[PDB]
């Protein structure tokens, strides 16, 4: 899965 | 007595937060001096978020393109430049609030209070450690990068961490203060794993002999081991090795309790092969390791 | 994601506080507008503490015997008289950095942040309960008496603390803002204890849909139960009562997540009876129950004040 | 032990 930028 | 996850007092940071905007992304900036430094992805949009190049992104940007603002005041950007992973907007003000700080890089195993914002506001205090595979196992949710992590000491805000996101398995990842990510990472929303995390030996002790200050021994027993031969078991549990480095850290705990580092480690290698039957320690029912050696005498002790 | 024991921004309380000294005795007073509230034993010595009569001690004592100071600055105290087991002191300038506030009296499974002070300085800032029997879990040492507990509602601080004592298995015990002291204890140093503590079962409930909300459900169980039901092995667990007030309070919580709060119930249930077996909940091996449902809300959701 | 006064 992706990471999220937040 | 007592012992207790105690954040800094956030009021010296919470007079650093302000809100940036570009384009439709918003997150947080630290405005100390006439510089707000921010994480340079607010510059990204939707088509930037696998592989960014963010040269290009930013030198398509103007001044004017960057919306900063502290509370019910906008704060005019005058330059702009990007640090490795961090932006900063020099602008025409400097805060007034500046408190006395400097930009620290900490090691694995320091522990530090997030300020966690959103639209330059904050949301609460906690305290964090960094893991020993560089992640952070904080509370943060979207809009909530540029938040900081930092220590007080004396006057002197110590800034240690900018938050930038989030990895899949929940835990986060950010920067020093120069842009610098933590860890093998990088801002980009592609699949990135931290290596296998590990407890924070030399915590888990300084938790220990917090335990004794406050009265507790039950888990103490009448051994002792070699340094050698506590690492060759404690790795065994997936605990970071333990260094004379950590030994000696301990000493003043060791002094004021009479109790020898290495006696100590012979407690927890019965803790780790017996678990706590039923009991806690300090009102865990697990062995806390987000507590330093100077974290311990600080709350032992009242430092303010 | 994630979910940690989260205090609030104590910016608006930390300038607040100041150091009050009456002979030899030193603890922490809250300014606000041109009055320092702060503990009547602040005019105690080493020797009138067993057994202090307070209205004696105080008609001794003149404006100039306190000694209040703001930073480095010192505020003279103009007036002087005691509420319940507080004192307030009047002194000759008003605290310009006063936030909107109020004095509230909480109730048991209410939490609060500690801003933790010594010699009127913060030193830290972490979460508390108040506990069913009426005492608190802090990290108080000697001359930490007068910091304060706290919540802020947007733009308001609710001051409902103020921190007074220790007791013998070393948790701590205070009064609300006007003096009036949580629990069935007396501010001497005699042994006092309190009652034996119970589980804030609603708090409990409250954190386990927090788990949801972060990804845990392996506790969900596809049984059910009636609030009676669940009381009956609640209480043999030492466990609060659930009442329906709570379950109306879970709505919230409940309605975010699609779990009837009575499935919740079951799920304690069954944790109660069969424990986690070797897993854990949010970092935990222990059911925490110091998070109320507007904790959980005002964390998993980014309130900001 | 007895109740401190903090």
């Amino acid at each position: 899965s992706a990471v999220k930028l937040q | 007595s007592g012992f207790r996850k105690m954040a800094f007092p956030s009021g010296k940071v919470e007079g650093c937060m302000v809100q940036v905007t570009c384009g439709t992304t918003t997150l947080n900036g630290l405005w100390l001096d006439d510089v707000v430094y921010c994480p340079r992805h607010v510059i990204c949009t939707s088509e930037d978020m696998l592989n960014p190049n963010y040269e290009d992104l930013l030198i398509r940007k103007s001044n004017h393109n960057f919306l900063v603002q502290a509370g019910n005041v906008q704060l005019r950007v005058i330059g702009h430049s990007m640090q490795n992973c961090v932006l900063k907007l020099k602008v025409d003000t400097a805060n007034p609030k500046t408190p006395k700080y400097k930009f620290v890089r900490i090691q694995p195993g320091q522990t530090f209070s997030v300020l966690a914002c959103y639209n330059g506001s904050p949301s609460g205090v906690y305290q964090c450690a960094m893991r020993p595979n560089f992640t952070i196992k904080g509370s943060f949710l979207n809009g909530s990068a540029g938040s900081v992590g930092f220590n007080i000491d004396y006057d002197c805000v110590s800034f240690c961490y900018m938050h930038h996101m989030e990895l899949p398995t929940g835990v986060h990842a950010g920067t020093d203060l120069e842009g610098n990510f933590y860890g093998p990472f990088v801002d980009r929303q592609t699949a990135q794993a931290a290596g296998t995390d590990t407890t924070i030996t030399v915590n888990v002790l300084a938790w220990l002999y917090a335990a004794v200050i406050n009265g507790d021994r039950w888990f103490l027993n009448r051994f002792t081991t070699t340094l050698n031969d506590f690492n060759l078991v404690a790795m065994k549990y997936n605990y970071e090795p333990l260094t004379q480095d950590h030994v000696d850290i301990l000493g003043p705990l060791s002094a004021q309790t009479g109790i020898a580092v290495l006696d100590m480690c012979a407690s927890l290698k019965e803790l780790l092969q017996n678990g706590m039957n039923g009991r806690t320690i300090l009102g865990s029912a697990l062995l806390e390791d987000e507590f330093t050696p100077f974290d311990v005498v600080r709350q032992c002790s009242g430092v303010t």
